[PDB]
């Protein structure tokens, strides 16, 4: 009933956002991704598609696409997970967990929750990598759902600061001691985990953030981040990122083949049908659920055929109320006439 | 120093800009104080999507840093009262949608 | 000066002297009334951690069923004092300072600042294994007895509401394992990603059975039968709040036909059984007299 | 014809003003006009830009086919959730303008300050009122709704905390009302006995509530002597909750009530000179209702003196009372059972006491001066109070007392 | 069917219109 889990029958095309900041990519977990495969794979292979979330069937955006078997995985763990003492990979487990977790929540709290950031330093980033008509509308859901990630630590805009300053030390002497980038030191944790962090904190530092309070501490407080984060960057992303192999012609002719006008027009539409006032949200459900049952049977299961009844409720309920308020409206004919006359019983 | 606009929520910061990018430009002549915010103040409110009363101009001697607020005007206003039951259908329909993108603003009655 | 004569403040009724009368405070938890009476553990970690960690400091009380609606927040496990008038209340102590309001001769290390490494394992804990619990429990449909009879049916016995509440909790949990990118964070439209169909439960799985991994790892370096210390510390509760309700009531061995061994096999089979232990042992501290477990 | 035509303007369909009945001397022949109240009127004027939804709608189809009506009223605050919908659909059933059905399907949120919280009610209520010849008024309702309780925001108190959940109150009432005072605005000369009963889930009705509301309102009024309107008044409340078992039985166990249904007793429109909420078994600041009841009051309204019979502008000179009692068992063995299931001796037993407690001692004895105006749709008290006997925690008040309603003493 | 779904989808459009384009507080900075 589109509320349980989906019951069953009985050369890579890394999709990522645009650089947009001086970076490979933005949103640190597609700039993890492509730090990874860039560091695993060699130039020949992946394509670095540039995209956008209504661009794949997985909707998730640091998205690989397989050649050999057309298989859509979405997500960064999914993707390293794909592609391949014991507390190495014991360390290495909790920092992935503890950067996905606490440390996404900053870098919102940061360029997407101060409206002097998202608006200044992030709003033109994006519209910079999107089509015409997008921008008006794909921004602002990744803002809120950057919002939301960013709750739970009870913060937002509103000294106001020397809390905020807690909280990033509160991340950063956990993230600290990890003795990323080198041969000898604290403790070694992986590749795919080296790679998220440069991710997360090279989006911590390296943009320009009108009313930044990331980038004083992290080159106040903590020498080896800032370190690792620049060294990194002149190691694996040497002249900012044109050596890698985007598509036909790199940064703005990779997302050409997949943006026809009639594409465009249709990722627009739909995004914006998904707001209706009442018909919306089973939309919206109806094309989640559709689409997730495209991504399975494309990895190689075949699932439960289809259940139309959200998009049938959805369509009755509107139907139902536009063809009440028409109908009343000039409602039936008249049933008694001007006068009306009675005569005696004889 | 800086300048901020609290607020002016659903309109552009290209179009804010247009006007505040310069404001900030000519600004030697620091002995004593000069505003040409003034003119950028006029200009702004000339747009018709601001609020007229309660606009405030504060200026923080901290260590220029000029704060600027505004209220936004409205968005879609509505009306649809009608009658019948005789010739009467007075479908009275009014709209008005202060600002679509920009500046724009759509009137429908 | 007016009002004349007073006269014997009003003699509270019948509900509000014989539920909330007291002696000893009472902390409010998800259970039934079969078990409140025993002060057996909930069904809800996010209260068993709680009273775990209150029983663990040697607080004298008792535990009554609530609905979540009751508390001066959101989430629940809150307490209250009892009364000392029979019309007067103490004020209610959420859920954030009940270690505070326990103080016997040491209640630190209930309540310190772990090692940086162990707030770094607790991101497993707290979101890996919390994502995996709330996508088993509201999402997989071979649960929907258990989900009913632990959260439904005790609220109101008229079908008609049954349904409606039951609809509320599946959408309220999965808004909140989509927001975790444990699974995914899919971008849809203004409004979070209410339904099974953005949460794809093979990333979640994945990350459930790697974190129980770790964690079992991580024990075996202690050698003393806890998380680097002598008595079971905050850690280790918030521990057994996940792997003693992934091991009563998830445990079902069918299974074998769909794959995907259902979590009370990964946790008792994490690492080589360090988990399993973990928690027999901790019941053996905390309910030095309680049986029934492994279901 | 005089019975014909008050039969026809008691469909409610027809304006009012302007009726005519022209009998034309002709070689009977009456003639009678009317005029047609309206159709649907509607009106949606909704606001936007901030919080504001505003989204105001609302509509009466006046006549569909007979006697027919459809009223939906709507609201969406955007700081409200919603008030979604309030639908009624009327029709007599094909007898009469005075055996009138009506369907009501309903959502709204109230507020109660006074026992601080709010209460979400999304139910659906069926009705069926009567009308007899003589001018008695009988109806009978089937309600039920969901009652959820979620606004415990500041420091409420420990027996809301613990009647906080959900209900479902399937239940069946059935009022009446006769009415014979002369200006139901501004009584002076009738009387008014009305009697409002109440079975909730029991036998064939199911929920998780069960009781048995009464409600009974006498009233009086007499002017006495030297058109000189000195209308000395009158008035009398009582009332009982009395719970029962579950099902098709008298005797069993009954589970207390819950504060979604206890009476309160207090404020302008019942017992002047009280909080909104007062006299009650108070917990802390929070006003907890009870079962057994009463009221009173003793009335005077005197015009103008030096005016004249003007227009209905009187002073109000009027004594009042006030008590309730809630439902202590205190008086059985301890039920040994887990909490709330008292056996029908034990309840009993209780509501004999509660009812024995009820006449021992001066109950509240208000006062007051007021100027009341008596306008066809509404009745303004404004008066200025003080109250004698208090019960420990009942709230009282002393200034200006301003009220407006319809129901009052 | 054309003006139809020109009046209703018109009508629905700005009912809750497009995602609002600016933010509560916007800053400029002196060039330097």
């Amino acid at each position: 009933s589109a509320w349980s889990h989906p019951q069953f029958e009985k050369a890579v095309q890394l999709h990522v956002w645009g650089p947009a900041f001086g970076l490979p990519s933005i949103d640190a977990e597609c700039l993890a991704a492509i730090a990874y495969l860039a560091q695993t794979l060699g130039s020949a292979d992946y394509q670095l598609i540039q995209s956008s979330p209504s661009a794949v069937p997985t909707q998730h955006l640091p998205t690989l696409y397989d050649s050999r078997t057309s298989t859509w995985i979405g997500g960064f763990t999914s993707i390293t997970a794909h592609l391949h003492a014991a507390s190495a990979t014991a360390d290495g487990t909790a920092y992935t967990a503890f950067l996905s977790a606490h440390a996404a929540p900053l870098l919102a709290l940061s360029l997407y929750v101060s409206s002097a950031n998202y608006g200044a330093a992030t709003r033109p980033a994006y519209s910079a990598v999107l089509p015409l008509p997008l921008p008006w509308t794909e921004p602002p859901a990744v803002r809120a759902a950057m919002a939301r990630r960013a709750a739970h630590l009870g913060l937002s805009s509103l000294k106001s600061r020397i809390r905020l300053e807690e909280a990033a030390r509160e991340v950063l002497d956990v993230l600290a001691e990890v003795d990323w980038a080198a041969g000898g030191g604290g403790r070694q944790v992986a590749a795919e985990v080296r790679c998220l962090a440069f991710g997360y904190l090279a989006l911590m530092l390296l943009p320009d953030v009108p009313r930044p309070w990331l980038r004083e501490i992290m080159e106040g407080r903590y020498p080896a981040l800032c370190t690792f984060v620049r060294d990194f960057r002149a190691r694996v992303f040497p002249q900012g990122g044109k050596l890698l192999p985007w598509a036909d012609g790199g940064a703005q002719a990779s997302a050409s083949a997949s943006a026809s006008a009639s594409a465009v027009a249709l990722r627009f539409v739909r995004a914006v049908m998904a707001e209706v006032p009442l018909v919306g949200e089973w939309w919206s459900r109806w094309w989640t659920a559709r689409k997730k049952r495209e991504v399975l049977a494309s990895k190689g299961a075949k699932p439960a055929p289809s259940n139309d009844l959200l998009l049938l409720l959805g369509a009755g309920l509107g139907l139902t109320v536009v063809g009440a308020g028409v109908f009343f409206y000039r409602g039936l004919p008249p049933f008694g006439e001007a006068v009306q006359v009675w005569r005696k019983p004889v | 120093s800086t300048l901020e606009v609290h607020g002016a929520t659903n309109t552009r910061r290209s179009l804010l800009d247009q006007i505040f990018k310069p404001v900030l430009e000519d600004t030697t002549t620091l002995g004593q104080v000069l505003d040409r915010v003034g003119a950028a103040t006029k200009k702004l409110a000339r747009f018709d999507i601001f609020k007229e009363e309660g606009f405030g101009v504060f200026l923080s001697e901290a260590a220029l840093d000029i704060s600027i607020r505004v209220k936004e005007k409205s968005r879609l206003v509505f009306s649809a009262g009608t009658d019948f039951g005789n010739a009467e259908g007075s479908a009275y329909t009014n709209a008005v949608v202060r600002n679509i993108f920009g500046g724009a603003e759509t009137l429908t009655v | 000066y007016f009002p004349l004569r007073i006269y014997e403040p009003n003699e509270l009724p019948e509900r509000s002297q014989q539920l909330t009368s007291g002696d000893l405070p009472t902390l409010y938890v998800f259970s039934t009334d079969s078990d409140a009476r025993l002060g057996l553990p909930s069904f809800n970690p996010g209260c068993l951690k709680w009273q775990t960690l209150l029983r663990l400091a040697n607080l004298d009380f008792r535990i009554l069923p609530s609905t979540n609606h009751s508390s001066p927040t959101g989430s629940l496990p809150f307490l209250l004092p009892p009364r000392t008038s029979p019309t007067a209340s103490p004020a209610p102590i959420p859920a954030s300072g009940l270690l505070s309001f326990a103080r016997d001769l040491d209640l630190g290390h209930l309540d310190a600042d772990l090692p940086p490494r162990a707030q770094a394992y607790l991101a497993l804990i707290t979101h890996s294994l919390r994502n995996a619990w709330l996508c088993a429990l509201y999402l997989d449909p071979t649960h929907d007895a258990l989900l009913r009879r632990l959260y439904v049916d005790p609220a109101s016995s008229s079908r008609a509401v049954r349904a409606a509440l039951l609809h509320q909790l599946r959408r309220a949990a999965a808004e909140q394992v989509a927001t975790a990118s444990s699974g995914g964070g899919k971008i849809v439209s203004l409004a979070p990603v209410d339904s099974a169909d953005g949460i794809d439960e093979e990333a979640v799985y994945r990350s459930a059975r790697d974190a129980l991994d770790a964690l079992a790892s991580l024990l075996r370096e202690s050698e003393t039968a806890w998380f680097g210390t002598e008595r079971p510390g905050s850690f280790d509760a918030a521990l057994f709040s996940y792997t003693h309700l992934m091991v009563e009531y998830m445990s079902e061995e069918t299974e074998s036909a769909k794959g995907r061994v259902s979590l009370g096999r990964m946790v008792k089979e994490a690492g080589n059984g360090e988990l399993a232990e973990h928690r027999e042992r901790m019941l053996g501290v905390a309910w030095p007299e309680w049986d029934g477990y492994r279901r | 014809v005089g019975a014909a035509t008050k039969k026809l303007a008691r469909f409610d369909i027809f304006k009012e003003e302007g009726f005519g009945v022209f009998l034309s001397e002709a070689a009977l022949d009456i003639s009678i006009r009317v005029k047609e109240k309206s159709r649907l009127v509607f009106s949606a004027g909704t606001d936007f830009g901030n919080a504001e939804g505003s989204a105001y709608t609302n509509a009466v189809v006046r006549n569909i086919f007979g006697g027919a009506e459809t009223l939906t009223v709507n609201a969406s605050t955007g700081t409200r959730t919603r008030s979604a919908y309030n639908a009624t659909f009327s029709t007599p059933i094909n007898g009469n303008p005075d055996l009138r059905l009506s369907v009501e399907a309903l959502r709204s949120a109230t507020q109660k300050p006074w026992a601080s919280h709010e209460e979400h009610l999304t139910g659906a209520n069926l009705r069926l009122a009567w009308l007899t010849e003589k001018g008695d008024t009988h109806a009978l309702a089937y309600s039920s709704v969901w009652r959820q309780l979620t606004g415990l925001a500041p420091t409420a108190s420990p027996t809301v905390r613990a009647d906080a959940g959900d209900s479902l109150k399937s239940s069946l009432t059935h009022t009446f009302t006769r009415d014979r005072r002369d200006n139901p605005m501004l009584p002076q000369s009738g009387y008014l006995f009305r009697s409002v009963s109440e079975l909730a889930g029991w036998g064939p009705l199911n929920g998780d509530v069960s009781f048995a509301k009464t409600e009974v309102e006498a009233s009086g009024a007499l002017p006495v002597a030297i058109k000189s309107g000195v209308s000395v008044g009158g008035g009398l409340r009582l009332g009982v909750l009395y719970p029962l078992p579950l099902g098709y039985s008298l005797t069993g166990a009954a589970q207390p009530s819950r504060i979604n249904d206890r009476f309160q007793l207090g404020g302008p429109n019942d017992v002047r000179g009280f909080k909104i909420g007062g006299l009650g078994p108070h917990d802390g600041v929070d006003a907890v209702g009870g079962d057994v009841f009463a009221a009173g009051s003793v009335n005077a309204l005197l015009p103008l003196p030096r005016t004249g019979p003007d227009s209905p502008l009187r002073l109000q000179l009027y004594a009042n009372a006030g008590r309730l009692v809630a439902l202590n068992s205190k008086g059985t063995d301890k039920e040994g059972k887990e909490g709330l299931a008292m056996d029908s001796a034990a309840v009993f037993k209780g509501v004999k006491s509660a009812v024995g407690k009820l006449t021992n001692g001066i109950p509240s004895l208000a006062a007051g001066v007021g100027l009341v105006y008596a306008h066809p749709v509404a009745r303004f008290e404004l008066n200025f109070s003080l109250p004698l006997v208090l019960r420990r925690g009942e709230e009282g008040r002393k200034g200006l007392q301003v009220g407006v309603g319809i129901s009052f003493l």
